């Protein structure tokens, strides 16, 4: 008896033997799960020492295993925005798996070249801004719901007497970030520094998608649930074409009203965090751990952001935006989490997920979610893999049936 | 004759001109004479291509009048039938050219088994499409004799059973709504693969187990 | 003999209470003080606030009741929780030193003279917690040691609800970690965790310095590589009794095999040598508080 | 009708068979009318991938027209046939352009694009076409670039899509037909560095990229 683990922590006992490897043995276990044995990894220790699937059982007896996860391909030629994954070009014509939705070059697995796609001072001053009630909080600070001409915001935080210096570069941050004018982002008319340091920004009605997520929990389909995949990687284009990281990605900053229109704020703010204690630009780690990369948890780095450490920021607000849970709800601590993430050790588990994601999702949300940072990819892609399956949705629209063949010639 | 046009589909399907290769298979099995496994998938990958794309886009097409006055409600109904007119022809080429020469010509048990798993299959298309009684109905023979003298010959791993029974179990629910039926079948066929899964071919090796996982995922979607 | 009693309470709903001030700037939540007009008496208001779903909420506050059963001169007192106001209203008993954590920011530093007896106090207080309600502290920290002016010194914070130790495990943040290498390393044991969050929590006192950076910041992350990659810290010697080594090095050791048992923990003879010298803490505090009798 | 037109393209925009729309863009405007935006957008994504499908199919067929003798023979005369719809369904447009669409050029964004589209699909038939009249159909697209090109530096923005959109085809037109690499590459950057010191917003970018990425392939 050899027992062995499974993804979500199952187990079970398969036969020991002698001369005959893991692989067909474990596969009957492992298909119940649909997990071939050529894809997955399994562990022997001596912390987790991975072994492959020749190991005959003789020298495996008595050990108790884990199984972790570490193809068919037709031709196609894209008419619309395709962006290779192996290399991450621009794809116009290449292969495309039929069911995981991953394209890439047979090239990069005389030659031709590229061509075009296929188209288609000014701070609010004090008095007049209106001082709103207890609202809330948050990672970093407070809203105050303002009353001038309109609906803004106020908003506090945790650096009270600045050097000179500090102030200067705050009226520079507004400057670069003052610009964001889109339809994803709601607008900055400003910030209050002869009172308290503030920040700026509107008011909008329903809640945020934590709120939807944890609290009312009512879960949508995916015709919605890849409408915000949507709706919010093109308010992180915007935001990342012209350089300002979020660093503040949280479900429960995507404030979006009538279930239609969706918002993004509260991000930046690189002077009021990276504390000035001395002159320094030393930031800390104030709010949660979920929405944070291993190397922002771990903050190895004098400035460890950049535009991955938001798109792990976005698995994350993905991971929870099919399961319906939040990731790491099991783990009943708090610097556990904070070990793992910040270590490698563990991740958040991918068999909560839901049964009827689509697989073309599962090389995304897998990538917006890996441990490393020079992987994952940068957001003008992540609103090209959710337009183009946002309407390739009815076309899937059933369940499966019997796919075609290989076409696939090495 | 035969040769060159197998080339000619083997140089259609590359380019994915399919439409090509849907008129020089039709004319490569009117030869009258048997086929070999070789140019046996391809007269089914040029078609489920072919018969898939007008499915595949009246899908897309249909949704879009399922996303809506008199006028633009009207234009996709004019678009959507001009589909089903392409798609019937092409679904009747087929279920003649089955009817007439590939089913008496049906040699040997899984290449009989295949051609009737077509024309279940490719009644289904004309069922989701659409007196209709009778296309539901006949898809359901030409399933039920498919199932039938598939219980016989081949091992109970074979693509061409458990993709039956994949496609099989699909026409239980998406045209009578009888899940219960879909479940029970594609849970038989499942869970009995599980047992013969021995030393398995290697050549089957990578198509039956592209299956079973789909069968999983319609019973795990099915199981609510 | 200590004669302990909450009955006097009635309703409690905000509108019957009228702020005085703030007992001080807590880590994960702020404490407060408060005038009860019905009650009259002082009461500590700990607010702590979780957006959760009210049935999960509704789920802890009921269960936040089987506080009045765990009742001793060890273990701070229930007056009573409610829900109003968005937030948990956690009232506690209102003791004038706070917690051990302003001590050692106003005192500078606390001898072994003290700690004798304050680790047969809470080695107990832990042993009335397990041995009668079968769950432990969780929380083993000094600002979680509530101290008074009357010579008692008592625990609070500890897990009541296994919910809302999940529901903010997610909302306590903080800064410094005791959490013992077996909760750290991804399995639960929790019958010897408390023991280190103790041993290294009286290091804090001993010495006053935070040991995890050795003695002979660090980021928040960077403390628990210590905790859990590499031998545990020890006491300096010295000022310190050798025998003392005996006893917190018993406590601070990564593999629970090595741990001695508590049952190990009172058998030792300096645990039964502490007691044997008598401390006055009437006095002590009100030398270096400006507080009086 | 109009309205028609436009929608009837719309319900093929999505639905994978693109060469019926292509089918019917060339009746939205065979009348002569004025064309707006949007219906100007659809009249240009059809043929792409018509000619793309055509030419992607193109691409490979050449490769087993240049993989070889018996097999090898028959990609040839099945080769010849995709151009011979391909040659016919872009100069459907060239058609289209030298009757109605060019002569009808009205504003500055106008006259740009429709010439650098009339360059671009005399460069399709200039990808295949070879003998007297390779050169004679290459040379149709020199002026035919030339023309725009030198109307979108006085007429629209450095970052206006279009310019950049030329600019691009402008520039691989040099390497892969005219076999000039150094026109090319020294020619992108000036385009590149032009958006870029004066830097609605995401085809810009792309062709940003774009600019960037074969600037490092004609480097290399
Ligand atoms: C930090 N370690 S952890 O174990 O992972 N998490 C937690 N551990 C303990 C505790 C908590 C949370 C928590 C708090 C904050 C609390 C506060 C006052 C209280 O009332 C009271 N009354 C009388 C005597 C002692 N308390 C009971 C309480 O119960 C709790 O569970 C963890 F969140
Ligand atoms: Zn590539
Ligand atoms: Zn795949």
């Amino acid at each position: 008896i050899v027992r062995v683990f499974l993804p979500n922590k199952q187990r079970t006992v398969v036969p020991a033997r002698c001369g005959v490897t893991v692989r067909d043995s474990l596969k009957k276990a492992l298909m119940m799960r649909g997990l071939i044995p050529e894809c997955c990894a399994v562990y022997r220790i001596q912390e987790k020492k991975p072994i492959g699937w020749d190991t005959d059982i003789s020298w495996l007896t008595g050990e108790e295993l884990h199984v972790e996860v570490l193809h068919n391909f037709v031709r196609k030629t894209f008419f619309t925005l395709a962006f290779c994954d192996f290399c991450r070009k621009l794809l116009f014509q290449g292969f495309r798996c039929q069911t995981c939705g991953y394209k890439f070059h047979q090239r990069c697995s005389r030659d031709r070249s590229s061509s075009a796609p296929n188209v288609h001072d000014w701070e609010i001053p004090d008095g007049q801004i209106t001082v709103g009630q207890r609202i809330g909080s948050g990672s970093f600070g407070t809203v105050y719901k303002g009353k001038w001409h309109g609906d803004v915001a106020v908003k506090m935080l945790n650096v009270t007497a600045p050097t000179p210096q500090q102030l200067q570069a705050f009226k520079n941050e507004v400057g670069v970030l003052r610009k964001t004018r889109h339809v994803n982002i709601l607008l900055f008319m400003g910030y209050s520094t002869k009172p308290q340091l503030a920040i700026v920004t509107q008011w909008c009605e329903g809640s945020s998608l934590y709120h939807h997520l944890h609290i009312i929990e009512t879960k949508f389909e995916m015709i919605k649930l890849i409408d915000i995949a949507r709706q919010t990687a093109q308010g992180m284009d915007y935001l990342h074409a012209k350089s300002i990281i979020h660093r503040d990605l949280k479900s429960n900053n995507i404030f979006l009203h009538e279930d239609l229109t969706v918002k993004i704020g509260d991000f930046g703010l690189a002077t009021v965090k990276s504390r000035w204690s001395g002159s320094h630009q030393f930031e800390q780690l104030s709010g949660s751990i979920l929405w944070m990369a291993p190397e922002v948890i771990r903050m190895q780095d004098k400035n460890p952001y950049s535009f991955q450490s938001d798109v792990y920021a976005f698995g994350i607000v993905l991971y929870e935006l099919m399961t319906g849970q939040l990731p790491y709800s099991n783990i009943n601590n708090r610097d556990q989490i904070i070990f793992m993430v910040g270590r490698g050790y563990l991740s958040p588990d991918l068999s909560k997920v839901r049964s009827n994601c689509p697989k073309a999702m599962k090389r995304l949300m897998a990538e917006c979610l890996k441990k490393k940072r020079d992987e994952r990819p940068l957001f003008p892609q992540i609103l090209a893999s959710i337009e183009l399956l946002a309407r390739s949705l009815p076309k899937i629209h059933r369940s499966a049936s019997e796919p075609s063949l290989n076409r696939a010639g090495f | 004759d035969k040769n060159e046009l197998v080339q000619k589909a083997k140089l259609a399907e590359q380019a994915e001109r399919y439409d090509d290769m849907a008129a020089c298979m039709k004319s490569v099995t009117e030869q009258g004479a048997e086929l070999s496994n070789e140019e046996r998938n391809l007269l089914s990958v040029a078609y489920k291509n072919v018969v898939g794309a007008r499915r595949s886009s009246w899908r897309v097409v249909s949704s879009i009048e399922q996303k809506t006055a008199e006028k633009k409600q009207q234009m996709a109904r004019e678009y959507r039938e001009k589909i089903e007119t392409e798609l019937r022809d092409i679904c009747n080429d087929v279920l003649s050219l089955l009817e007439k020469f590939l089913i008496p010509n049906a040699s040997q048990a899984e290449s009989k088994v295949f051609y009737l798993k077509m024309k279940g299959d490719y009644y289904r298309y004309l069922a989701e499409v659409a007196d209709k009684k009778g296309i539901v109905d006949q898809s359901q023979q030409a399933y039920q004799e498919a199932f039938e003298i598939s219980k016989k010959e081949m091992q109970p791993t074979h693509p061409i059973r458990l993709g039956l029974a994949l496609n099989f179990s699909v026409f239980y629910y998406e045209i009578l709504n009888s899940p219960e039926k879909a479940c029970s079948l594609a849970k038989t066929a499942f869970d009995e693969a599980i047992a013969e899964l021995d030393t398995l071919s290697e050549e089957s090796y990578k198509d039956s187990t592209l299956i079973m996982q789909l069968l999983r995922d319609n019973l795990t979607l099915w199981t609510s | 003999a200590f004669l302990t009693q909450k009955q006097k309470v009635g309703e409690l709903k905000d509108d019957d209470f009228e702020k005085i001030s703030e007992l001080g700037a807590g880590n994960g939540g702020v404490v407060f003080k408060v005038s009860h007009k019905p009650s009259g008496l002082v009461m500590a208001r700990k607010l702590i606030h979780l957006e959760i779903k009210p049935a999960i909420r509704n789920q802890i506050i009921r269960e936040l009741q089987v506080l009045h059963e765990c009742n001793s001169p060890y273990i701070v007192g229930f007056y009573g929780a409610f829900y109003s106001d968005g937030e948990i209203s956690i009232c506690m008993e209102h003791m004038d030193g706070g917690s051990l954590d302003q001590v050692l920011k106003k005192a500078g530093r606390i001898p072994e003279q003290i700690l004798g007896k304050v680790s047969i106090a809470v080695i107990k207080g832990l042993t009335y917690l397990r041995e009668k309600h079968k769950i432990m502290h969780r929380d083993v920290k000094p600002s979680n040691i509530l101290v008074n002016s009357r010579g008692e010194i008592k625990l609070c914070d500890f897990g009541v609800s296994g919910q809302l130790i999940d529901s903010m495990a997610n909302s306590f943040v903080g800064t410094r970690s005791y959490m013992s290498p077996e909760r750290l390393q991804g399995t639960h044991y929790s019958v010897q965790s408390d023991i280190w969050s103790m041993g290294l929590s009286l290091v804090e006192m001993a010495v006053g310095r935070y040991p995890i950076p050795p003695p002979d910041p660090m980021a928040i992350f960077e403390l628990l590589d210590y905790i859990v990659n590499e031998p545990p810290p020890k006491l300096p010697s010295g000022v310190f009794s050798l025998e003392f080594q005996d006893f917190v090095n018993k406590c601070l050791i990564k593999n629970p095999a090595e741990r001695a048992d508590l049952k190990q923990l009172m058998v030792h003879a300096f645990i039964k040598r502490s007691d044997a010298e008598e401390v006055d803490f009437a006095g002590w505090l009100c030398s270096t508080i400006g507080l009086n009798q």
